[PDB]
């Protein structure tokens, strides 16, 4: 075996927008980690359709970043709830294990489709 | 009585099937071999021992034994089904082993197996660590690997400072005979890659999943996601390979006309210099999924690391 | 300067590696051989090919 994070990561909360300030409340389940020097965000869901944009706020809250995302991708999930829908997006230049590391935490531990 | 001549005719398949076995009855067999292991309590890259497998010898027309074996391997029965599964969605690939899931009767009650066809007898981490912890008192793996595939032959050995680059630099020559084959390996992987992408699968490739013909197993590490959002992990795989492909010359090939070997060389101009492009093909063809910015000229970088990176 | 203007204006921006300079434009060769058996492959004869 050469395996893919046992030991998972904790945590989903905040905001988004799409045109710089956009972000107005929050309309993002933004997930995961919070690394050993500071929050540093992994991944980001929107059960909107269409979001280039978001505003992670974070210790000094002067400090908080506008990220630019990607194009994303769609999926539906198993929820109890039933008929969910969201729009998978993924903090810009993240590389190919953190996406593992988030997709493989979110598909083993929650159910999805 | 039964057993071992018909778990022999069961393993025996379809095609043409001229198996022997490799000392064993319907019992497991134990080899010294490397690994690369990340467990949350164990990491490294060392030689454990093997203890979950039979291996069946394949024999031809004229009943000489031949470079291709049947290896099953027994583990558990959710691992069957999920294994089942992600092969289900992975064996179109032509670069997948071909696998055979079948149940057997050991006793009152019935255990599952998985075979694997026509692997050979080395994978392409016993190769890199025989290259990388070298040791002239016991080299018998590196010397078994250079004689199976008509690099030298046995009695290159009778030699005395053989291994050495200083004497006798014929090695360079003996050793430039692997390129090839560690070249199609590359292709393999990135059309493994390829196929991963496309079936939503993600995993973490190792060296020890693969053989020295190419060919990719073992996918009891794999997760399913949605088709078309596949993402493999390929770090280990070529930051462990990388001082090979310089030592065994593995890009020759590149600089014939059709990139094949039987043809004349290229024949460039004396008046350019820049090359910008080909560089980017060759990143592109040999390295596609190596997530991190490839600037072919170092003036570009960002600090000393990417400098390091690029050159 | 006939060669040499004759090459540089081929170049695309008028650079050329300096390598390819006396490959192409000099008049006059030297060789140096070890033995006969090099001498033997290489220049033979009064007139050769390099
Ligand atoms: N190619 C090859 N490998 C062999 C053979 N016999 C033993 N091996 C070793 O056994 C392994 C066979 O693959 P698996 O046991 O499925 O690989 P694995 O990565 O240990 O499998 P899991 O524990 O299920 O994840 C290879 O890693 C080799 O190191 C053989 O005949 N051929
Ligand atoms: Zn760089």
């Amino acid at each position: 075996n050469n395996e893919l994070s046992p030991v998972a990561l904790r945590q989903m909360s905040c905001a988004a927008g799409t045109t710089q300030t956009a972000c107005t409340d929050d309309n993002a389940l933004a997930y995961y980690n919070t690394t050993k020097g500071g929050r540093f965000v992994l991944a980001l869901l929107s059960d909107l359709q269409d979001l280039k944009w978001a505003r992670f706020p974070k210790s000094d809250g002067t400090g908080t970043i506008y990220t630019e995302l990607e194009p994303p991708c769609r999926f539906v999930t198993d929820t109890p709830k039933g008929p969910k829908v969201k729009y998978l997006y993924f903090i810009k230049g993240l590389n190919n294990l953190n996406r593992g590391m988030v997709l493989g935490s979110l598909a083993a531990t929650v159910r999805l489709q | 009585s039964a057993d071992a001549q018909s778990f022999l005719n069961r393993v025996c398949g379809v095609s043409a099937a001229r198996l022997t076995p490799c000392g064993t009855g319907t019992s497991t067999d134990v080899v010294y071999r490397a690994f690369d292991i990340y467990n949350d309590k164990v990491a490294g890259f060392a030689k454990f021992l093997k203890t979950n497998c039979c291996r069946f010898q394949e024999k031809d027309e004229d009943d000489n034994l031949i470079d291709s074996y049947f290896v099953v391997k027994r583990h558990t029965f959710s691992n069957y089904q999920h294994e089942e599964t992600i092969y289900n969605l992975l064996k179109d690939c032509p670069a997948v082993a071909k696998h055979d899931f079948f149940k057997f009767r050991i006793d009152g009650d019935m255990v599952p197996h998985i075979s694997r066809q026509r692997l050979t007898k080395y994978t392409m981490a016993d190769l890199v660590y025989a290259l990388r912890h070298f040791d002239e008192g016991n080299c018998d793996t590196l010397k078994e690997i250079l004689v199976t595939y008509n690099c030298c032959d046995d009695d290159y050995f009778n030699k005395k400072d053989w291994y050495d680059f200083v004497e006798n630099p014929d090695i360079l020559r003996v050793y430039a005979n692997l390129g090839e084959r560690v070249r199609q390996a590359l292709l393999k992987t990135v059309q493994f890659c390829d196929a991963m992408r496309n079936a939503g699968i993600v995993g973490v490739l190792t060296l020890d999943n693969q053989d020295l013909n190419g060919n990719w197993y073992d996918f009891g590490d794999f997760i399913q996601t949605t088709p078309g959002s596949g993402v493999p992990v390929v770090d280990s795989y070529y930051s462990l390979l990388m001082p090979i492909l310089t030592l065994t010359r593995a890009l020759t090939a590149e600089s014939h006309v059709d990139t094949d070997l039987t043809k004349p060389y290229i024949k460039w101009d004396l008046l350019k210099y820049d090359f910008t492009e080909e560089r980017l093909k060759l990143f592109d063809r040999y390295f596609k999924y190596w997530d991190q910015t490839y600037h072919p000229n170092c003036v570009n970088c960002l600090d000393d690391r990417c400098i390091l990176h690029c050159a | 300067n006939d060669a040499l203007n004759n090459i540089i204006n081929n170049a695309r921006d008028g650079c050329v590696p300096l390598n390819i300079i006396p490959l192409t434009t000099a008049a006059k060769l030297m060789v140096v051989i070890p033995d006969y058996n090099t001498y033997k492959n290489t220049c033979d004869g009064t007139t050769f090919t390099y």
